DNA sequence: ATATATATATATATATATATATATATATAT
DNA sequence: ATATATATATATATATATATATATATATAT
DNA sequence: TGCCGTTACAATGTAACAGTGG
DNA sequence: CCACTGTTACATTGTAACGGCA
């Protein structure tokens, strides 16, 4: 009959969109924030009405995607109604390193709580110090001023990732943080045991990762 | 059941259907299959519905360790898990009291 | 967790037992009447031939 | 009693009959007030998965008119359901033109037998002619 | 064309048939998404008392696979409606036990006649046999 | 549940683009005939929908619509 | 190195719903 | 012929939720 | 071919008659 | 007697398959 919700929208989708949690979750998602198991309320909300939200967001030409690790996010399409952006290469370095720390048992004593200094030390341990520094400044040759510049850049990238939900600052401390499973996306190019050059094409075709 | 006669078989099938009606009200397509299974001209429908029931419980498995997709097999694993959780509950309530 | 797992186990048990009860009864019935009808038919066939 | 009465089946039949009658627009309820009738119908709807309570809903709100039609329809449905098992007990529905049916019914009422019996006698006379022709 | 078709009658027939099918659960509309199907069904429901627009509704949202069934249902409805005026043109429906029906259909298929023609011929032969004996 | 007319407005195929442009701060005037008519028709519900975001859907005296963010 | 933008937290005032206690008129036991 | 119990209306003030404004930390960019 | 009459069913609902046992 | 059951003879609506005809 008329004046009846099923005329325009499914009942469960309307119930989900009328829930008190919908607005904060939608604003965060459109901002690019990933959702992990830690946000128990938001994660459960996404799980319960997961299908309604993928079909709703499809209207924006963006896929609400749940990675096998269990974290939801948004991937815009080429015809996205919501703009799209790509992380910096330094952001990739810090995200890969963050995934390593999530999987690294040596730092188990930290119990998941990490400081930016430790992250930088691990980054320089695994990466090429000076050749990575080259991107921070084209004229760097190990100068300690440029060293501090790279430290500051790493801190800034860490803050941006915090904005993306890959990392949480502690309820009182902004100098310490706890990693989230979302960081696993930084390894999507290696989660499959195949040739790297074919997986990169598969991902870029899927829209997962553009090149630089 | 081979010994008994048709009357008792019919009566117990009716009782089983009565139990099912309560046990199936939540589902829509499974309930529809149960309803269709009532036609006497097509006994095979019955079996189909049975399959659906399995085809239902297969998807209700929670995580990988309980993926003994044979539903009758998952019962033992689930009972093991209930017993385990009982011990953890005892420990946890002791901890909460202290 | 205990509540959820107990509910799941009870539902599985009840569904499986009731479905088996509902189906196997009629299956055995149909088998028994099939045997009986075959037995009945043989005698008619034998008399008819002569 | 020739046909076994099954409670959980006849109850479902009765519930389906009530719902069909209501959706056809008939006043299954015994209530003339709109509100009580609507409430009783809503309760009956809730009773979908509990055929056992349908007998009680009948005893509380069923229209007094419907006892005869109810007891007729479920009886016929039971007979048909039990006869449908085997072909030789089934029934076949056919349509006849008015002149043909008039003659056949007059003949049957003359012979005092059912239509199937009259057809049996007729086809048997024809087959007797055929048999005698064959020998 | 033997029976003249009347729009205000056949359109009411079509509306009643579609409402019956929808109430029975049949998918009336071609829209898989539930929202569009419900909207079209509501349009139809509020469309009562209208031939010239129920026809257009059928043309625009009707399920492709139900066209033939609806057409033949309306054919039968028209024929029955026109034949139900006179007694001699009406049709009488009866139920025959399966063996009797099997034998009668065997005869009808053998002789190429219809059930009515076969029974008429047989009754005439029975009367002729009576006269032969009498 | 949800208001029925609000569901109608959100479901309308124009809603995604208009919503993106509003959340981007764009002002919808009389020139955008379809969008302006849609907002005119469904303002009573979009005001509540965007107040759920602690934002105000304002129709200026000139007529154009826009979103004003609150402190929250 | 410092101007500037942004997010968060707290205090403060508004507006509304609601429970409490009292005042007034009527009903009914004494 | 009386006084107490009831129902009604009212103001009081209690609490919540909202919305505003200010201070803060601090992360960016020239 | 697609419409249009026509047949032969199927499924369900009812009235009427005949039986059966309490 | 009375009620409940079994059965027959319809009606009512829907559908698939033939066959005629533009």
């Amino acid at each position: 009959s008329s004046t009846h919700i099923e005329q325009f929208m499914p009942v469960k989708l309307a119930q989900a969109l009328a829930n008190s949690l919908f607005p904060e979750l939608d604003s965060q998602l459109r901002a690019g924030r990933h959702i992990g198991i830690d946000d128990l309320d938001n994660h459960a909300f996404l799980m319960d009405f997961q299908e309604q939200l993928e079909e709703f967001y499809a209207r924006y030409n963006v896929e609400l995607i749940r990675a096998p690790e269990g974290f939801f996010y948004l991937r815009p399409r080429s015809t996205t109604l919501i703009p799209r952006s790509v992380l910096s290469e330094l952001d990739m370095m810090v995200g890969k390193i963050l995934c390593y720390l999530y999987l690294s048992p040596e730092r188990l004593a930290n119990q998941g709580i990490f400081t930016s200094q430790e992250l930088y030390e691990e980054l320089i341990s695994l990466a090429d110090e000076g050749k990575l520094m080259k991107f921070v400044n084209q004229r760097s040759s190990g100068s300690d001023l440029d060293k501090q510049k790279l430290q500051e850049k790493v801190r800034t990238t860490l803050n941006r990732l915090r904005r993306l939900g890959m990392v949480y600052f502690l309820p009182n401390n902004n100098n310490k943080f706890t990693i989230t499973e979302a960081v696993f996306r930084f390894g999507a190019d290696v989660r499959s045991g195949d040739d790297p050059r074919e997986i990169q094409l598969r991902m870029i075709r899927d829209g997962e990762a553009m090149p630089v | 059941l081979a010994y008994m006669e048709g009357g008792a078989l019919r009566s117990m099938s009716d009782k089983a259907l009565g139990a099912l009606r309560l046990a199936v009200a939540d589902n829509e397509h499974l309930r529809d299959a149960l309803r269709l299974s009532e036609d006497p001209k097509r006994p095979e429908r019955k079996v189909q519905f049975f399959i659906a029931v399995y085809q239902h419980l297969r998807e209700r498995i929670r995580q990988d360790i309980i993926r003994t997709d044979d539903p009758v097999d998952a019962i033992e694993q689930m009972e093991i898990e209930l017993a385990r959780l009982t011990e953890e509950l005892t420990a946890r309530e002791q901890k909460l009291a202290i | 967790a205990i509540r959820v797992t107990q509910s799941d186990r009870d539902l599985f048990k009840h569904l499986i037992t009731e479905a088996t009860s509902y189906v196997s009864a009629d299956y055995m019935r149909h088998a028994n009447e099939r045997r009986t009808h075959l037995d009945e038919a043989l005698a008619l066939r034998g008399e008819l031939f002569g | 009693m020739k046909y076994q009465q099954l409670e959980n089946l006849e109850c479902g039949w009765k519930w389906a009959y009530l719902i069909r009658k209501h959706q056809e627009g008939e006043p299954i309820t015994k209530y003339i007030e709109n509100s009580a009738a609507h409430a009783a119908v809503d309760k009956l709807i809730k009773l979908e998965s509990e055929p056992v309570r349908v007998l009680e809903w009948i005893e509380q709100h069923m229209n007094p008119d419907l006892f005869n039609r109810m007891k007729q329809t479920i009886r016929a449905r039971r007979k048909r359901h039990f006869n449908a098992e085997h072909q030789h007990t089934r029934k076949k529905s056919i349509d006849l033109d008015f002149p043909v049916w008039h003659r056949l019914s007059a003949l049957s009422q003359r012979r005092g037998n059912t239509l199937s019996e009259t057809i049996v006698q007729l086809i048997e006379d024809a087959e007797r002619k055929e048999k005698y022709a064959n020998q």
